[PDB]
């Protein structure tokens, strides 16, 4: 309580959930059962 | 903007509720990033006024005195007429200068901890938004291919249509998902960076503020 | 011709076990929710009762009879009578008001700590359920799939017919999961929120008994 | 000068956002050689 | 399918084999860190609510100081009175002034209130690693074993469930046991934190009240 | 890279061709304050080191606030150490006791502190903003690209792949050039932030050093 | 007869640079980690030897002159010698105990400060790692994913094995994105929490000597 660090104190974000991958996942799925269902 | 609006309707139940709930969010959270934002522009504005006005160089008393005749007053002439009033309520007493500015140290804390509180008015709500968005939108996903495999399991040869809503359920409830996750993230992220700028300036101004009451207190 | 509860009924052991603990989970979330919502509405009417009765003008002795006569006091009213009590602890004894004002710094600290965590039930349950809930959901879909492709591999060519109602049995684990974890979530967010601003009005509150404290005391 | 407010040790993880989608990329690739016309 | 899923782990691909072992020591390394906390915190309660009714029976100080000098299987609260009040002796046979008598009677108790804390949470911070990297193994499990099924899909030239099973199967066991030893990792660290705190605060309003009756001994 | 990357950005949807205008002015940008700052960074590290130098030479205090004062450009560390001890000498020049003047050195050092850290620091916000907005507005930009894709054929022609898979290779260009921007951003502002932790750590433990020399030279 | 290498050997130049950008950073996490723990070893080590050293009973004034003599004085050996340097300077004039256990005091937490800071080198570089080599593979992914579109917007009629390899190459940059991330983050995570426990336990046997120096002052 008295020795603590001398350091200037740091900030967290909140994390944001990514959904870019989301998306690539989303395009993999259309690849992958397009050409089935559509012939 | 009309074939959307189609498919939002003729939805299960449960999933045109997400994405009332998803729209509802949105809406609530766009007006709430507009209301902080010219909160904090105002207060920015009117941070930097008080500022060029006190070191300007004019006398301590005459502050003092229009901080008295304005009313609507805020902010930092709020914060400091309170602190600089307590130091007059103990200049009237005879306490020692110590003290007198430590008393001033607590008011001008006491003062700058409440209205930056009462500054970051709806930014919990952004981050609550902002947290449980992407769930919902997962909920939705999941349940609208739920629906494509419940319809698929009793229709034997399955063809596009029996499998379509399903599908159309969960890419709506995915993109309003992240479609009222993003801005509410963002918008939390800026507004506390914003909101420890401000504080930083305010808390620096004030330590200036009792550096002048102890250089001129010490005579 | 499948219902939800058609799903639910019947599916492997080890899916229905993590529905049922999923719902458990959920009623269980539901039951803090509505417990932790009480407690802080009677802890903010105090709250704003008390500060009302404070800032009257009325003398301090007064309000610390009216703690003494009072006995259900649970917030405010007791924090402040145990900070006054000690403190005349210390009048009816001989000692300098410094450490007299550490004191009552000390047992406010105190005080607070207590209430709070006291206050703050069950946010940590909220906490580990909001962040184990999908978790648990997606093993129990994990599991479903693995079972239903496990029995269905090596009989001749499986149809969708047959694969179909085993796949919505293992989502439905996952939907669960996020049904329960959606309340959890929001009411922990919300009521941390609120936490921080009862908290946050009750450290002011003891920092400006502070200040009244001092500036009495010094005379 | 300190900021009046006490943090919380207890944080929630994100969401497994990305394993959800991929169990679904897994049922629709273990679906679709199943599906014929 | 406990006769399968075994079958299921051998001719898996060598990396997420791989995979599964980590994340197998990684649930072992956990439950054994749950069990050796849960007893140590137990042991540390059940100590804590001994000595404190057994300085609140009713006894006097420097009996209850011999106590602490002949007890050298002593822990807890024991060590940290041991070592507090003995500070003060300390400064008593020196002539020495009550007020840093007891700022150093309460330096001593904060440095070995610290330091049994220190000694408590162990491996908890093992437990929070755990529970929050242990789904990234999985997810990294999971992507090569669709990155195998795809290998083997573009290596076959039609399309068959024979082909994309195995790929599949690693994807999903490397997720399922990600997450049966992410899930209890989560849950101990949440409750043992919560539970730690509370220790912490016990201990803390035990060294304000000693530092409050050794005050009151001293002007007595 | 290929020549169909410059068919595919010379020829787009327009409001994706804004997005992918408004990333690469980003990325710019970036780039550009990213230099400035460095070089600011770099400056402030030499200037700091040698006053730290120069201070602990062994030479005298006040010939050290001489040399301050005939300085015509002093920045950094250096209007610092102006700063405290000036106010120093000002409140010993009226009639205070030693802690008041110590408590009143160490206030303005730390409020200059401060303030030439918010100073120095002066585009990192704006890396924090551009990490963390780039890729979701790439993102935006591709959902837009493959929607305007799909709704180019909701008169019906055929949504066979080999059709829209042009639509949505125009469309990644958008979360690609995202991406690329954003990935700049965030490693210059850890670095930076990491950097910015260094100076100012150094910083506050020279004004406590100075804090030190002044006590012990205050009771003579 | 699609071997891991074959694709990583056949491969389009742009996820091939992305695959060395992070093989190369897992290579210089691994180097990093190495280091950091080889100097907590040796932090670790020195700190218990020079406490069972302090605490064996030798005197005070002698573990100084020992001290003094030795040239390396690495760690806490320099912490005691600058503190005690400190102590001894302050009683050399006549000064108050209150004043020299003050100085004592901050000339211990610089001297902390300083060391803890110079102990732990490069793990802001492991956080940038950990927190960026995800994004990485995820660029690589998504370039991938547009060479496989650019690859089938030319073949007559498209199938899964038309589509594999690409999508393979892109599930790859991403595998070998995450294979980067864990070793960072898991070590980042593990050495702040070592950093915490050695700066800790350095605190306290600093507040043991200020307790020791402060009983041997007053006499």
């Amino acid at each position: 309580g008295r020795f603590e660090r001398i350091k200037k104190p740091l900030k967290s974000d909140m994390n944001v959930v990514p959904y870019i991958d989301v998306m690539l996942v989303l395009l993999v799925i259309f690849m992958v059962t397009a050409p089935m269902i559509t012939s | 903007t009309l074939h959307i609006s189609d498919l939002i309707l003729q939805a299960s139940p449960v999933v045109q509720l997400v994405m009332l709930i998803l729209l509802l969010a949105s809406i609530f959270s766009w007006y709430l990033i507009a209301k902080l934002h010219m909160s904090y522009k105002k207060a920015r504005q009117d941070d930097e006024h008080f500022q060029k006005m006190f070191w300007s160089g004019a006398e301590l008393n005459t502050l003092y005195n229009n901080a008295q005749l304005n009313s609507k007053r805020s902010g930092l002439e709020d914060i400091f007429y309170q602190g600089l009033s307590e130091f007059f309520k103990l200049k009237k007493r005879q306490a020692p200068t110590s003290q007198m500015i430590e008393g001033t140290e607590r008011i001008l804390r006491v003062g700058l901890s409440r209205d930056q509180g009462s500054l970051e008015y709806g930014l919990g709500t952004l981050a609550s938004i902002g947290s449980v968005a992407p769930y919902i939108g997962l909920f939705g996903t999941v349940w609208g291919i739920m629906n494509a495999f419940i319809g698929l399991a009793a229709v034997d040869q399955v063809t596009l249509a029996t499998v379509a809503p399903g599908i159309a359920e969960a890419l709506i409830a995915t993109a309003i998902g992240l479609f009222a996750a993003i801005p509410a993230v963002l918008a939390f992220n800026h507004f506390t960076a914003k909101s420890e700028s401000v504080y930083s300036d305010r808390a620096l101004f004030a330590e200036e503020m009792i550096a002048l009451l102890q250089r001129q207190s010490v005579g």
